[PDB]
């Protein structure tokens, strides 16, 4: 998805070029099309550890005093589920 | 050649033909459309395009892109471009620099003398203004030559040695004049003149962009006045309607995606033009060129049957709106025809050229 941002930006470079030659029929065509759409794309491929979050907070309260606060990380969640067996 | 050319330096239409042997070949700019627009964008550089390059920045540079300035030149019509304020000899005389090497590069060498034109409804000071410009664009105004009077030499219209009354009808993109021209032994006067200087075929084109924008927000209800590139879209499609439709009676136009519709849908254009809607829509500008000629005609006393020859100069005489107009008050004269209404002005204008070469 890099690639496909960098895209974009050549996308953008294309919207500016569009309305440099007078080229209205492109100019909508990247605003509303092309650009927006792999906006919407690269959205979508976003996969998720890049910046500290709500979450590596509780992680350290967790690993510090102990006492467990976090999100039940999709192993926690099945073991509570068959407690009773 | 001619070592001069003569110059219908339009208002929208500024166009130069010189003289293959008296040919009158009507020069490809380097721009390559033989009109240069008369339009003169100061470029936000210091740079000024000229042409169809400065007609895209009438959107762009609007707030320094020069057009009319024609109509402002016996002033110090002085626009503050970057630097300082730059008067209208200065504003033509760059069109005319573009004109110049144009010239030299369809040549070999600079042969640069000129006749270049004034509407009949201009003054001296105006003309004034052009010896200026020739100081300052290096090329040469050996004479003007007015552009009725240009137009009745263009057609090679000498008629009757005692006298001889030519009807001008000019209508640039952005100049109308109407023209009566008592000529005799080689010698002109341009008898009476009106019209509507503010008046032209891109007048035309601006009521077209209206209409345009005006079943645009009828149907759906964008406005392309929200976009600018959109406003240069609608102008250079309406301008090439009119010379579509100096020849159709009808052009389709479209365009691709403009803006969001209002489902949020890229809107894109597509409809017929009739050429009886756009005569409909010039119809006031219609009657900007009637009384003009009823006035030219009180001012002469003439009978539109004793008229010698009628004639259409600015390119937006190529239009049969401008001809069907003629016919009526002309009576019917059908003004005469050879060279493109736009060349017209500037290919007698260089057969003048030719005359004094």
């Amino acid at each position: 998805v890099r690639d496909l941002k960098e895209q974009l930006e050549a996308l953008r470079g294309e919207s500016e070029r569009a309305e440099r030659d007078g080229d209205l029929a492109k100019a909508a065509e990247l605003r509303y099309g092309r650009i927006p759409e792999v906006e919407k794309k690269l959205d979508a491929a976003l996969p998720q550890k890049e910046e500290v979050g709500p979450d590596d907070i509780a992680d350290v309260v967790s690993a510090w005093t102990g006492i467990p606060a976090g999100r039940l990380l999709e192993g926690e969640t099945a073991k509570l589920l068959r407690m009773e067996d | 050649m001619a070592r001069a050319v003569g110059i219908d330096l339009g208002t929208t239409n500024s166009v130069v033909s010189v003289l293959e042997g008296g040919d009158p070949v009507v020069v490809a700019n380097s721009e390559g459309s033989r009109t240069t627009p008369s339009i003169v964008a100061f470029a936000r550089n210091g740079e000024v395009l000229v042409g169809q390059p400065a007609k895209n920045q009438a959107v762009t540079n609007v707030d320094r892109t020069v057009r009319s300035v024609k109509r402002h030149m016996g002033s110090d019509w002085s626009i503050e471009i970057d630097g300082k304020k730059y008067t209208a000899p200065e504003i033509s005389a760059r069109i005319l620099m573009k004109l110049k090497r144009d010239a030299e590069a369809y040549l070999g060498e600079d042969i640069t003398d000129a006749v270049i034109t004034t509407p009949a409804y201009f003054n001296d000071a105006q003309r004034q203004a052009t010896k200026d410009a020739g100081q300052i664009a290096g090329l040469n105004v050996l004479r003007i030559v007015n552009e009725p009077t240009a137009a009745a030499l263009a057609y090679g219209l000498d008629k009757g040695e005692k006298e001889q009354r030519i009807l001008v009808f000019d209508l640039g993109g952005g100049t109308f004049d109407v023209s009566l021209l008592e000529i005799g032994e080689g010698v002109v006067e341009v008898r009476a003149t009106s019209g509507d200087n503010h008046l032209g075929g891109d007048d035309w084109d601006q009521r077209v962009v209206d209409w345009l924008v005006d079943k645009f927000k009828g149907t759906s209800g964008i406005d392309l006045t929200k976009d600018k590139m959109a406003m240069q879209r609608l102008r250079e499609a309406a301008e090439k309607a009119k010379i579509e439709l100096s020849s159709s009676q009808s052009t389709s136009i479209n365009l691709p995606y403009i803006t969001v519709d209002a489902d949020k849908n890229p809107l894109f254009l597509d409809e017929q033009l009739t050429r009886a809607e756009f005569q409909r829509i010039t119809q006031d500008l219609l009657d900007r060129t009637r009384k003009p000629f009823q006035s030219v005609i009180a001012d002469t006393g003439i009978s539109v049957s004793e008229i010698d020859h009628v004639v259409l100069v600015g390119g937006s005489t190529r239009m049969p709106a401008v001809t069907d107009l003629v016919k009526e008050l002309t009576g019917g004269k059908e003004p005469n025809k050879g060279v493109n209404p736009d060349e017209v002005v500037a290919v007698g204008a260089a057969l003048q050229a030719g005359v004094l070469k």
